[PDB]
């Protein structure tokens, strides 16, 4: 018989711990594996997919509507549509990176934004897009706008553009739910020139807008997600 | 590692943040791709997002209770709470649920804790000490009709005995028939007119009884079983659109009518911040 | 010369042509195979009728208009009728199959509209009844006529709701499973190789799909002035390295 | 130290470090590269 | 080591005692610069004095109570203690408190014990078997709202089972968002004109919820946790001066008004001993 | 199964004895260390930096 | 005296664990064994001998 | 180990497939002695019916 | 590592990995080969 | 020993037996020397 001293804790149940267990099944022969395409490993492989934002929020049921951000042909000067960067709400919260981003505390990285175009192949337009790094408001005319972080975007042949709002940050983390301190920034998009339609042709054009996180990004401190609850167990 | 290089000024010819994203890819633009960056180092590595990191911390997948009282004229033990089976699932509390069906085909071996705390809501001179019986009922064997029937000998079906207050710990290995559990199905199990869709055995992970094995006393204890489920060695298969509304049944896709919109309306306009 | 835009697919007996592609996409970065010993149990050699089923069958056409929600289809289903793939289907116990869909909508410069085209696999569709309402079979097999998301509900059958991938998912996130865009101003067809994913190395091809494609308008089509003010869809599959194992009667199936 | 015979006892499987998202984010045919134009 | 040298008479142009304290130094004067010693050693190493040692046994930090009593008709399981949080702090009981703040900022893991002891003030059988369950809520979670919400199944977020009476253990390494956790902050959230000043995430370490597992028993009991903190792997920058007055808040340096001399006054003269 | 007997002590909690546990969250990366001027050691690093007293008292 | 920690499954009785256990009779010598034909050691192995089916059932 | 090996057509004046069950034997028929089949692997040992498993919980 | 003297006292056995079915599926005197004919 | 896979999960740290206290007593930009005069 060995001495031993039990320390305090003996007997807790940790859900986090990692320790060995008996077999209820001894000597039980799992099925092969066969091989299966798409296995995930990482859940930063899969936030680096871009998918599409629900920017043009403004309705009031969820429609295929609120995925399209609309453009007036020749208006000059204007701003197209404005959002701040908290990627865990609003906007952002039910695309694949908000939706993820929700299961840990927090993050840091750059994140890619890109516009993909749709009007007709005839028309043309440049837009600019800026990124308002943390401390100054949302601009509010381009020229505020033009100061940080911007892309002139010349529609064309190549139909997406890409913006990296580059990690622009005192802390090295911020916090995934809002929150001050650790705030990110604007987002804006504003008429460089204008869009100009081609002949017989009418009304508004929309462009398509995608969120994916950079290569760079990190999220860490796993919790649970404010996206989904329940109130009784549910049955068969 | 560098999570940033140095870049400087570009007039080039050479235009990395123009795309055709009707093409399906999501091209790898970088903040050097469009500002001037200086070098910094990444200084982490993506740890605590390893798929077994993950799916490996236990989650509570099923409350039940069962009580000890005298069971002289019960005609249905089952029914008065006596003894109680669990059909094994991931899918009844919805937290670990979203989690999983973030992928489409899962592997991984299962350790099992299950706590039982006792309860006497009503006048008891004191609280009895009462052992658990867990029994492991794979599909084919007797199930219990009573609360000691000549299943609870379970001379071939694995059971564990525990204390209520304590805490049973053991571990399971990946029971699927194929060479992962499906999370989803879009299959029948024959072609039959009105067979029921989606819920599969593909799924099946064995089903399990709770049994006080004491006799009674006076009083009447409620003992409630919590069991906790971590996935330990995961291995997943295609990543699929996280759940947005609310589940309504163990195995169908299925939501609820008159749901409520899902994603928050602005309050302003487009261009609001 | 060669552009990203031109293509040529030859299968079998039949060849497609496109000037006016998008790339091409592969599920998962990987390519139609035949089934591995190493990976097989059920001890039958299999039927390899090669070229007399991988070849296009083309479907019949849909018609995108204003109104439209969506379209969506299932594999094997859709071709359950096509040729000899078709026949072999029914007649085995058991088949394994790969496909290239080419999804073809062509405009002018004048016309602006988009389509999502996207390959789900296993898409477990949700009754529209919710709590555990079933899907009944025929519901989930329309066969070539696919099920037409702007279609009424029905009793039995999927919900239809687009913003909701018919499944309680939204939309937007669809773009995690392979898929390529229909932008009239770029593109005018898409093209994805899906290899065969199952969890069992082979399987039913009657009691289960094992793919949903599905063509979705998500920028509505707006043509120019005074144009007629819709454009023909039409999806041409062709299935690649297909195998059917457990040769016998034939089976019958409900509808 | 396993002290348990069967593999399914064994604790937590330990960090992939694999990592690969080009199957997710470019299932392409024909190779795409960064600066040259995505349509020729 | 030694601790003095053997040095004797001196009668120098070198003077080692006359220095300029306005320079701010504190020249390195020794016993024998100015009176004749003799060898002795050190014998001593200075092993706990080192912060490692200074901070590095546990400190209570928190004592919170919580009840197991039948919820039926209670409106507010929160109000009712039927469960309760804590955002995790240093500085509400002040023994830790001032020894941290000795230092500006810091960096640690934190080992937490929970005590739980349990009180049955009026009239009951017995005393019941409770098991307590703690859950780390990080923000950003969703956070109880009853007393057995689907929250409590915590699928993601570490939460701790054990029973009253026990001690449950369990260490977090360094959460901090930065470098170090600052003990001070002389700064707001943004440059806001009413924002809060001094109070900062910058020292934010997570949060905890209890609650009973138990259903009710006939009595009701009172169960009151208590949380110490130990650090271990500390690191401590830029010392200041040692907390003089009482404290009123967490996360600010007010002291209290009309407060009293805290330097002790002489009975008598200067020139007293 | 190895044969054990515990000692008086056994579950004992003594604020200041120092040994291993669990770590709640597994797998979490501290934020990097920056360099910050100023690191004490010791108290008895502090203690040699001399600071007034308030010799006169007598308030 | 070790310091220890005692996991969840403390005090278990899983009647499928396989573990060591003092033996009752310290020191006791079985009787020899001596050959006997038909030695089974896998169930695989018997069910590879045919045995005949109640076929016609409808009796 | 294989489970199954390849086969092909049979043509011959060998016919394992036609015993005398008076005799007591159980004869060893494959699939493929009446099938064409394809190469498939075991994977398997046969460990959880050994008698020591099988009377040893 | 055994922590008892006894044999009795030690866990299970071990698998058998011995399976010869021959004893009980090809009990004949005179051997049979698949293939020929039965009687002969 | 360590049981545990974590960093955070080890014991106290061990003693710096580092030990400057210039960086506190003689922050001074040009060098005092004990016996020379403070102020030349």
């Amino acid at each position: 018989g060995l001495p031993t001293t039990t320390l305090p804790g003996s007997g807790q149940f940790l859900t986090t711990d990692d320790r060995q267990s008996p077999s209820a099944l001894p000597n039980y022969e799992p099925t092969p594996r066969i091989h299966i395409p798409g296995k995930v490993h990482n859940l930063l492989e899969i936030i680096q997919v871009d998918t599409l934002i629900p920017m043009n929020n403004t309705h009031t049921k969820d429609e295929v509507n609120s995925y399209l951000i609309p453009l007036n042909a020749n208006r000059q000067n204007e701003q197209v549509f404005g959002t701040n960067l908290f990627i865990g709400d609003g906007v952002f919260k039910t695309t694949l990176l908000g939706e993820i981003v929700q299961y840990y505390t927090h993050w840091s990285g750059s994140l890619r934004f890109s516009l993909m175009y749709t009007g007709p192949a005839l028309s043309s337009a440049k837009l600019i897009l800026a990124y308002t790094p943390p401390g100054a408001r949302g601009p509010q005319d381009r020229r505020e706008a033009m100061l940080g972080t911007h892309v002139v975007w010349d529609i064309g042949l190549q139909s997406t553009i890409v913006m990296t709002i580059p990690w622009t940050s005192g802390v090295q983390f911020r916090y995934t739910d809002p929150d001050t301190y650790t705030s990110a920034g604007f987002l804006s998009c504003w008429y460089q020139t204008s869009l100009i339609l081609p002949p017989e042709t009418t009304g508004q054009v929309y462009l398509l807008s995608f969120i994916s996180a950079c290569p760079d990004f990190k999220l860490r401190l796993m919790k649970d997600t404010q996206t989904i609850s329940q109130t009784v167990a549910l049955t068969e | 590692t560098v999570a940033s290089i140095s870049s400087g000024p570009k007039h080039t010819q050479k235009v990395p943040i123009l795309t055709a994203n009707e093409t399906g890819a999501t091209m790898p633009v970088l903040p050097s791709d469009s500002i001037e960056t200086r070098t910094t180092y990444m200084h982490f590595n993506g740890s605590e997002t390893d798929v077994e990191c993950f799916l490996g911390r236990a989650a509570c997948v099923h409350v039940t209770e069962i009580q000890n009282k005298d069971a002289t004229g019960i005609d249905n033990h089952r029914e008065a709470k006596l003894f109680n089976d669990w059909k094994i699932n991931l899918s009844s509390l919805v937290q670990l649920r979203k989690k999983l069906e973030l992928f489409t085909y899962v592997r991984f071996d299962s350790e099992y804790t299950i706590l039982a705390t006792a309860s006497q809501p009503d006048s008891a001179n004191y609280s009895s000490n009462l052992v658990v019986q867990a029994m492991y009922v794979p599909p084919g064997a007797p199930n219990p009709k009573e609360w000691d029937d000549y299943t609870w000998q379970s001379a071939s079906n694995p059971s564990v005995f525990f204390k209520v207050g304590d805490t049973s710990r053991f571990s399971v290995p990946y029971v699927g028939l194929a060479s992962a559990y499906n999370c989803f199905y879009d299959g029948y199990s024959h072609d039959d007119a009105e067979t029921q869709y989606g819920i599969t055995v593909l799924n099946h992970m064995g089903s399990m009884a709770f049994r006080i094995v004491n006799e009674h006393d006076e009083h009447k204890t409620l003992v409630k079983i919590r069991v906790y489920h971590r996935a330990k060695h995961v291995e997943a298969w295609i990543p699929r659109a996280p759940r947005a509304l609310p589940y309504t049944s163990i195995g169908r896709t299925n939501y609820p009518k008159n749901t409520e919109p899902v994603i928050k309306k602005r309050k302003g306009d487009i261009k609001s911040y | 010369g060669y552009s990203d835009r031109v293509q040529q697919i030859t299968l079998g007996n039949s060849t497609i042509t496109t000037q006016e592609a998008a790339n091409a996409v592969v599920c998962y970065a990987e390519w139609p195979e035949y089934l591995p010993d190493v990976d097989a149990s059920d001890v039958n050699k299999t039927s390899k009728p090669d070229t007399s089923v991988c070849r296009f069958y083309t479907l019949d056409s849909k018609t995108w208009t204003t109104g439209s929600k969506g379209w969506c289809w299932k594999l094997p289903d859709a071709l359950k009728d096509m040729g000899v793939f078709g026949q072999n289907m029914f007649f085995h116990s058991l088949g394994r199959s790969g496909y290239t869909v080419h999804v073809q909508c062509n405009a002018t410069k004048f016309h602006s509209g988009c389509l999502l085209v996207v390959v789900i696999p296993e898409h477990q569709l949700a009754s529209h009844e919710g709590g555990n309402v079933s899907v009944k079979y025929t519901f989930t097999h329309p066969g070539e006529r696919g099920i037409d998301l702007s279609s009424a509900n029905e009793v039995g059958g999927p919900v239809k709701d687009v913003l909701y991938n018919m499944n309680g998912t939204l939309l937007g996130n669809l773009l995690i499973f392979p898929h390529q865009f229909i932008n009239l101003r770029t593109n005018n067809t898409a093209t994805i190789v899906i290899p065969y994913i199952n969890s069992v190395p082979i399987d039913s091809m009657t009691r289960h799909n094992n793919v949903s494609l599905m063509v979705i308008p998500i920028a509505p089509l707006t043509v120019p002035t005074g144009a007629t003010p819709s454009l023909p869809i039409t999806v041409t599959i062709a299935p690649m390295c297909t195998e059917f194992s457990g040769i016998r009667s034939k089976s019958i199936v409900p509808q | 130290i396993n002290y348990y015979k069967d593999a399914a006892s064994t604790s937590s499987a330990g960090q992939s470090l694999s990592m690969d998202p080009s199957k997710f984010t470019e299932p392409v045919k024909d190779l795409m590269l960064k600066g040259a134009p995505a349509l020729n």
